[PDB]
RNA sequence: UACCUGGUUGAUCCUGCCAGUAGCAUAUGCUUGUCUCAAAGAUUAAGCCAUGCAUGUCUAAGUACGCACGGCCGGUACAGUGAAACUGCGAAUGGCUCAUUAAAUCAGUUAUGGUUCCUUUGGUCGCUACUUGGAUAACUGUGGUAAUUC
RNA sequence: GACGACCCAUUCGAACGUCUGCCCUAUCAACUUUCGAUGGUAGUCGCCGUGCCUACCAUGGUGACCACGGGUGACGGGGAAUCAGGGUUCGAUUCCGGAGAGGGAGCCUGAGAAACGGCUACCACAUCCAAGGAAGGCAGCAGGCGCGCAAAUUACCCACUC
RNA sequence: CCUUUAACGAGGAUCCAUUGGAGGGCAAGUCUGGUCGCAGCAGCCGCGGUAAUUCCAGCUCCAAUAGCGUAUAUUAAAGUU
């Protein structure tokens, strides 16, 4: 005997409505497609430092 | 003599041949003798026992466990 | 460091300004800084001066006064279009609006115009 | 340390009718402010997800919430952490149910579904009496509701039926002797009886005793009295049990009894 | 610091206080070997298990009859000794609770129960016996040697419905010493 | 874990009322032996460096602030990151590789420099400790968890990460690879950008030259261009500026400068000229004995590193006692009262070229028991003229073939040499004044022992510029030609090694003439200097001789350069090339001061 | 489990302590196969700190002339997604530590009929007008300083 | 529908008050008072009551039932270890309350701060400098030096709780 | 990681249990060699000066056991607050 949880969805437009996103890309419905967190961090910590159009991070890292 | 005080006390090796481990200038981590303040048995005017010579325990030379630095 | 009006001296000094203040701008609601400024009084020390022409005389720059101007943007508040153009108490002013024109080439050709307020 | 006012809830510092384990968090919903007591309240996300099952994280009662799907007394709430509270009707029409918050007899909620014709109106508790500018009589009641011009035979500690699409005060029960009514804090949570007493002590704390369905007798304060009913005879619906409080000993008997295990 | 942990526990034996006491010594030593125990500790176990149950028992025995509470929590306790047989259902009442003895502990537990129910041969092939997985209580198959059986739970006791002893493939000495007729005398 | 001593010398330190209670209560200096030697005297406090044991006993009985507590760093397996064999060098543990920015190594010879950059690149497995007999790159992952190394070096081996390492030798592969004109140039990863990087680092006028027709600073200069060109995201650059000119190193350091931004992690070994507040972001230390162990210390900024390490004993955390003043030679010895004779010479104007090279030397005063260098960016014909005047060709146009036995220094050091340097060490002998002049080159901190007797293959670039040195003051002659010594020797290397040839060639009254490209050498080695001026491969005049001010000061004129002195360290540093401290040297003339 | 044992004497009976005995929590020594749970720079220095990160934020609904894309033709509140910047809100919560502090803090108990309270919920909203004024951001362009979120 | 808004009530609080409750010390027996100590009248200031502060009066207030002074390796409590019955010792530490951000001090904005992931000075440290100037606060999470008998990774993620 | 599962995976010589002790308090040897008031042991009483039940070792045995010993704070023993 084992144990689990199961859900079934009305449609596939409501189950791509609710359905929490890791559970959609355990069959391809969804992709996470970002890198890293610290990468997320050190960029915006260096978008603090300029005023305006920040092109050397909105384009050039 | 401690590090932390400065102040100079006397402590005993207890084992065969166990002063031959301790030369002049090394570091050795001192405990108590057992009974808090007093001298032990028959001998006077000491009160604590040297456990560490150093970083290495005076046990494990004793056996063979272990060895000095150098 | 830059010179600012009604600081009657030829040296630098430090004070402390506040927001609406010029050679300052405050990072958070309600900040103060004390900052150094030089007076306002013209001197052999500066590195620059910024001077406006007012009058212009009678032989034209040849680097300045050669070139000509452009309108930039129009006014987009229906009232300044009025007082610009001339318009009456009932003149249908949404047809004298500006149209800025465009074709960065490799695109169409076009026109904007900015949305009318008021 | 603390300039200001707090937002967080601690796990462990939440009320304890809410029911809640101690192994999911350090963290409690910390209901937004209402008209109900911080204490003495119940929110949307701990109705919804723990005692319905309807959600199962934060995030699933947050997206049933912003739906337009439930109505508390009528109108739409969206936010998740609204204190519903006493007497309070709770209204699901995509699914055609509604309750009433209303504590059962071991001083905790329960889910006490009403027929539709009966989530219409609610019963409030008057705490204040006071004039305002021109002479116009208000009322405040026990869920901070103001109504303008109350007949001028309605005062303290009586309970007023309200239409709740309109406010509109309907009927009224006044606060006397022979008089239903449910204990709604203190030590007697949730029970229900007559009156049949009122001790005065000028300066503090009068004193109301209560006699149930079964010749027992228990004493609260004045403050924690809620009429109900006329006598004998209550106007809304009571859950099953009615406030009777059946001791341990026949507790024990009545489950061991009636094995009650499973169907 | 705030973490969502459980920090609750606590110990479940208590040593004696005079340590080399011959007759205790060899009291607790013919009790464990009677009952194929590993340790001391698994003694001071039902010890303390024991010594609580009769100080709950006799805390109870103070009060008036009558009293609630002594009521309450009697026939709890009565009916909890009851359910995993070590009192009569004829006694069921606090006096006779002061009348136990620590091997009517040790003799409820699985491992005795396993031995003493006819599936072993001895005490000591019964612990390897339900610490190798052959034993199974009704459709759990329990590891513990120490698993205090239940009344009802009697009848249920047998071997797991997948080991070599009862309805199971061989082992794994039964498949290489029969494969020696394959692979240890036809193949090498 | 570490050796403990004390340093004494603070605010106010006075044994006139301290009652010297510092050897009242040391254990050492009660035993016997002289630890600290202070009694009521106008002396500062004393303390020894081997004597005392620490034990902090010194520094918690001192009524004033003035015994401290530091430490001497040896190696007791301190994570050992990468061994070779038994008594071998050994790294320690290497920085997290800061991205988007420039992550500078500063360092002297031996101490693991370029192991470093090896194990980054994920070309070398950290040995971390004992052998692994497969290269196993499980030991350097399970070694690291909990630590950023662990992604980094897994991403290296999904084959995400591409790193790209600079040749530490561009003399060691002109022999295997080979790259034929016009085509050299569509073979490289990229056809846009090769525009862009030939324009800014100057290969314009060369790129379809010969390449076997090039000088060093156009194969350096190709180098960073096949390097910059390919699209990586890891870049290891092993000392970019070795023998580059001043304003060359200069446009090189803002070309890899342009590429830090779009998230590529750049390292760059780093014992460079002073060019630094904006061409290197955080700098690390390298610390260690040069032949035996080594460790990289902390992430720091840039000014805050070199500014500690060029001081020494600031440093917060650690230190070492090491790295006295050796950016200069102010230690000033100068007396000349033995020069009573002189043989000068005068050679006539000699003008010659090979195929494209247009060189003409000005008729002038040649000098004795006196020293001369020249200048210069690199094509302006200063080997080209050494070597003809010694004699390749041109027997056309007067000439005078040197009449004295010349001693030659190239900078194309790599010799055909089956044997040892023990060998050549007997083909050149020592049989001269066998007094200190080697011992006292390196005898006590760098052991010449590892330049004796060693492998002539894997030598490293400053054994290997030694070994160039002794080749020339072993032999039978009476004028130097030492060309361009400074190459693979560090600030204290390049300093001695300069002085040893000054004063060497002094005392025996005889003429060097010097190639240099580092300003501080230019300056300390002759009173005379000939700039060489002229457009490089069109006309290059070799100007007429002068003095040392006024040919440093119409020289570096040209460059549009500057230099400043330090009122600390007597260090000189450039300018930015235009500033309110740079715009009124640059109309004086003046490019020194305090002469 | 409401418990004692050795030591003053040639031997005995006491006072009386030293030592033994069991737990608990800090350190340390030797040794360690499996599995669940899980304390952890408090003690001494509320000593000093290299480096990275820990506070930000937009719906149909405050201001869209960035050709930044982009439409079926243009802007006639003007398409649509929408960088930047002005504006509104939050940053007074949470996290950390225990130096100070002895009717002080704190705990139970009561009082504001002696006060303030963003927000939430409920009450209140009538004694040129078919719509007013000028002026700053972003953006464009010229710069200053060794150097900064100038 | 969204937003905004004077006033009242409700909610979340905050602040100031009532009664009772405290470790060691007498080698601490008298303490407090124009440098407000206790009360009275009028005011200033404060969100409000109030010597909170000012002017003018009165001479009061506390103590052997331990006042006043000193010490604490003292943050308080819910609680922890041991325990026949009574007790003894511990509580820096995950919940509630208080206090602080190297030491003092003064303010801006704001409903709410005497805020330090805010500002302005002095003291103590300490960083860069082109010597004119500029910049700082890990008792937050990792990490490092020092101290010691004595305490962990410069990791991944917002999937759970909020 | 656990749990579920394949395929391999034990003869006891290794897929090898330690920490303290054996005069008394206090469970366990007047067994054999070495030292000879020395080395050392010993919380306390006490062991060692040529026939050591206590030292150094070998063998044997006792206690708890994946744990056991030591220094210190504190509680019971203490009706020695
Ligand atoms: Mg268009
Ligand atoms: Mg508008
Ligand atoms: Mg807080
Ligand atoms: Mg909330
Ligand atoms: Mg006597
Ligand atoms: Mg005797
Ligand atoms: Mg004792
Ligand atoms: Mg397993
Ligand atoms: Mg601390
Ligand atoms: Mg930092
Ligand atoms: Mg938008
Ligand atoms: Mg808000
Ligand atoms: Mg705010
Ligand atoms: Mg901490
Ligand atoms: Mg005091
Ligand atoms: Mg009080
Ligand atoms: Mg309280
Ligand atoms: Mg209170
Ligand atoms: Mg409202
Ligand atoms: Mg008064
Ligand atoms: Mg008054
Ligand atoms: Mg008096
Ligand atoms: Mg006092
Ligand atoms: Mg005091
Ligand atoms: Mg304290
Ligand atoms: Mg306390
Ligand atoms: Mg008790
Ligand atoms: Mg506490
Ligand atoms: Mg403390
Ligand atoms: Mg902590
Ligand atoms: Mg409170
Ligand atoms: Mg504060
Ligand atoms: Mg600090
Ligand atoms: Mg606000
Ligand atoms: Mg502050
Ligand atoms: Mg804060
Ligand atoms: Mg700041
Ligand atoms: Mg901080
Ligand atoms: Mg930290
Ligand atoms: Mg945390
Ligand atoms: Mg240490
Ligand atoms: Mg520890
Ligand atoms: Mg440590
Ligand atoms: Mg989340
Ligand atoms: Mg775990
Ligand atoms: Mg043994
Ligand atoms: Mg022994
Ligand atoms: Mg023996
Ligand atoms: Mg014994
Ligand atoms: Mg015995
Ligand atoms: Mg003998
Ligand atoms: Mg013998
Ligand atoms: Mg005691």
């Amino acid at each position: 005997k084992t144990t689990g949880f199961g859900m079934i969805y009305d449609s596939l437009d409501y189950a791509k409505k609710n359905e929490p996103k890791h559970r959609l890309a355990r069959h391809g419905l969804y992709e996470k497609k970002k890198t890293s967190r610290k990468q997320r961090k050190e960029r915006k910590n260096r978008m603090k430092k300029v005023r305006g159009t920040a092109k050397a991070n909105v384009g050039a890292g | 003599q401690l590090i932390k005080n400065g102040k100079k006390i006397t402590a005993f090796v207890p084992n065969d041949g166990c002063l031959n481990f301790i030369e002049e200038n090394d570091e050795v981590l001192v405990a108590g003798f057992g009974r808090k303040g007093h001298a032990v048995g028959d001998i006077p005017g000491v009160r604590f026992k040297v456990v560490k010579v150093a970083n290495v325990s005076l046990l494990a030379l004793y056996k063979g466990k272990k060895e000095r630095p150098r | 460091f830059p010179m600012k009006q009604g600081v009657l001296t030829h040296g630098r000094v430090r004070l402390l300004l506040s927001k609406g203040h010029s050679c300052y701008r405050p990072r958070r609601t309600g900040e103060r800084k004390r900052k150094s400024v030089r007076g306002c009084i013209v001197d052999a020390n500066l590195s620059v001066l910024n001077l406006v022409i007012v009058k212009k005389g009678e032989k034209d720059i040849p680097g300045l006064t050669d070139t000509t101007v452009t309108r930039r943007l129009g006014p987009k508040r229906a009232s300044r279009i009025r007082k610009l153009f001339n318009l009456s108490k009932e003149d249908d002013v949404r047809q004298y609006v500006v149209r800025k024109p465009l074709n960065k080439e490799g695109k169409k050709p076009r026109t904007k115009a900015p949305k009318i307020q008021r | 340390m603390a300039r200001g006012p707090k937002k967080h809830l601690k796990r462990v510092a939440a009320p304890k009718h809410w029911m809640l384990d101690k192994l999911t968090s350090v963290f409690a919903p910390r209901p937004s402010t209402g008209p109900h007591k911080l204490r003495e309240c119940l929110p949307l996300i701990i109705f919804l997800r723990n005692k319905l099952k309807y959600a199962l994280t934060g995030d699933e009662v947050k997206k049933i919430c912003m739906q337009r799907f439930i109505k508390i007394d009528g109108k739409v709430r969206a936010d998740i952490t609204y204190p519903a509270g006493f007497m309070d009707v709770i209204s699901i029409d995509k699914t055609g149910e509604n309750f009433r918050l209303i504590y059962d007899t071991k001083g905790r909620f329960a889910v006490h579904r009403i027929t539709p014709e009966e989530a219409k109106y609610k019963l409030c508790k008057v705490r204040k009496i006071f004039v305002g500018t021109k002479g116009i009589p208000h009322l405040v009641t026990h869920d901070a509701r103001t109504i303008r011009y109350p007949d001028p035979l309605i005062k303290m500690n009586d309970t007023i039926q309200i239409d709740l699409e309109t406010g509109k005060i309907t009927d009224f029960i006044k606060f006397d002797t022979g008089n239903l009514c449910m204990v709604t804090g203190g030590a007697n949570l949730g029970r229900i009886g007559v009156i049949t007493n009122r001790e005065r002590h000028p300066g503090s704390f009068d004193v109301v005793h209560v006699k149930d369905a079964n010749g027992n007798s228990f004493a609260t304060r004045l403050s924690n009295i809620f009429v109900i009913g006329k006598g004998n005879k209550p106007w809304i619906s009571l859950p099953r049990g009615k406030g009777i409080r059946l001791t341990i000993a026949e507790e024990r008997d009545k489950r061991l009894a009636a094995k009650q295990s499973s169907g | 610091m705030p973490v969502a942990r459980s920090w609750v526990c606590r110990k479940t034996y208590v040593t004696p206080r005079r340590p080399f006491e011959k007759s205790r010594l060899d009291q607790e030593l013919k009790l464990i070997g009677e009952y194929g125990l590993r340790n001391k500790r698994e003694v001071w176990r039902v010890k303390f298990t024991l010594a609580k149950i009769r100080k709950a028992a006799r805390e109870l025995l103070t009060l008036d009859e009558k009293d609630p509470r002594r009521l309450f929590e009697g026939n709890a306790l009565l009916r909890r000794l009851v359910r995993i047989g070590v009192l009569d259902e004829g006694k069921m009442k606090l006096d006779y609770i002061l009348g136990l003895k620590i091997e009517d502990f040790l003799e409820r537990r699985l491992q005795t129960q396993v031995f003493k129910l006819g599936l072993a041969k001895s005490i000591h092939h019964a612990r390897v016996l339900i610490r190798q997985r052959h034993i199974r209580v009704r459709k759990q198959v329990v590891n513990i040697p120490s698993f205090i059986v239940r009344l009802d739970s009697q009848k249920h006791i047998d071997f797991s419905l997948r080991s070599p002893y009862g309805g199971g493939r061989p082992g794994r000495v039964k498949r290489k010493n029969a494969k020696k007729g394959q692979g240890g005398a036809g193949a090498g | 874990k570490l050796t403990r001593i004390a340093i004494v010398n603070h605010d106010k330190c006075k044994p006139k009322k301290c009652r010297q209670e510092c050897k009242k209560s040391c254990p050492v200096v009660r035993m016997g032996k002289l630890c600290i030697e202070v009694t009521p005297q106008s002396k500062i406090a004393w303390i020894s460096e081997t004597l005392c044991i620490g034990c902090g006993i010194c520094i918690k009985k001192c009524p004033f602030g003035a015994l401290s507590i530091v430490n001497l760093p040896s190696n007791l397996e301190k994570e050992t990151t990468h061994r070779y064999c038994a008594n071998a060098f050994k790294l320690h543990r290497l920085p997290i590789p800061r991205p988007g920015e420039v992550l500078g190594l500063v360092g002297t010879n031996g101490i693991g420099k370029s192991t470093a950059l090896k194990i980054l690149a994920g070309k070398q497995k950290p040995n971390l400790g004992k052998y692994d007999d497969p290269p196993d790159w499980q030991e350097i992952l399970t070694y690291f968890r909990g630590s950023e190394l662990q992604n980094y070096f897994t991403k290296i081996l999904e084959d995400d990460l591409k790193a790209i390492i600079k040749p530490q030798y561009v003399d060691q592969i002109p022999k295997a690879a080979k790259g034929t004109v016009g085509s050299i140039l569509d073979r490289k990863d990229e056809t846009k950008t090769q525009a862009i990087v030939c324009q800014q680092l100057d290969l314009t006028h060369l790129k379809e030259r010969n390449v076997e027709d090039l000088s060093g600073g156009e194969l350096q200069r190709f180098a960073c261009a096949v390097v910059c060109i390919q699209k990586a995201d890891i870049f290891m650059f092993d000392e970019p500026s070795s023998y580059l000119d001043v304003k060359q190193r200069l446009k090189a350091a803002i070309t890899i400068r342009s590429l830090i931004n779009p998230d590529r992690y750049i390292i760059v070994v780093e014992h460079d000229l002073s060019v630094l507040d904006y061409l290197s972001d955080f700098i690390c230390c390298l610390y260690g004995v040069p032949s035996a162990y080594g460790v990289v210390t902390m992430p720091f900024s840039v000014r805050e590193g070199i500014n500690i390490f060029l001081d020494g004993y600031v440093p917060t955390e650690n230190l070492r006692f090491r790295d006295a003043s050796l950016v200069f030679k102010v230690a000033e010895t100068a007396n000349e009262e033995e020069v009573k004779k002189m043989c000068m010479y005068k050679y006539p104007g000699m003008k010659k070229k090979m195929g494209e090279f247009e060189l003409a030397i000005v008729a002038g005063e040649f000098t004795d028991s006196e020293i001369m260098v020249m200048l210069g960016e690199n094509g302006t014909g200063k080997t080209t003229f050494i070597r003809m005047l010694a004699g390749r060709l041109k027997p056309d146009e007067g000439g005078e073939v040197p009449v004295l036995n010349v001693s030659y220094k190239p900078q194309k050091i790599s010799p055909k040499s089956t044997g040892s340097v023990r060998q050549l060490l007997h083909e050149k002998i020592r049989d001269a004044y066998t007094h200190p002049q080697f011992v006292t080159d390196v005898m006590k901190p760098l052991q010449i022992e590892n330049i004796i007797d060693q492998e002539v293959q894997t030598l490293s670039g400053g054994e290997l510029q030694r070994v160039a040195l002794a080749l020339c003051l072993g032999k039978p002659a009476d004028v130097y030609l030492i060309d361009e010594p400074s190459a693979y020797l560090d600030s204290e290397q390049r300093l001695m090694a300069a002085r040893v040839v000054k004063r060497f060639i002094l005392h025996a009254k005889k003429t060097a003439f010097v190639v240099e490209h580092d300003f501080i050498m230019a300056t300390y080695l002759a009173d005379r200097v000939i700039v060489f001026d002229g457009i490089p491969s069109k006309n290059t005049v070799a100007n007429s001789p002068q003095t040392l001010l006024a040919g440093m000061n119409k020289f570096l004129s040209q460059l549009e350069i500057t230099f400043r002195r330090d009122p600390n360290n007597y260090r000189p540093r450039i300018n930015k090339l235009n500033s309110i401290k740079d715009v009124e040297q640059k109309k004086s003339g003046n490019y020194f001061f305090l002469d």
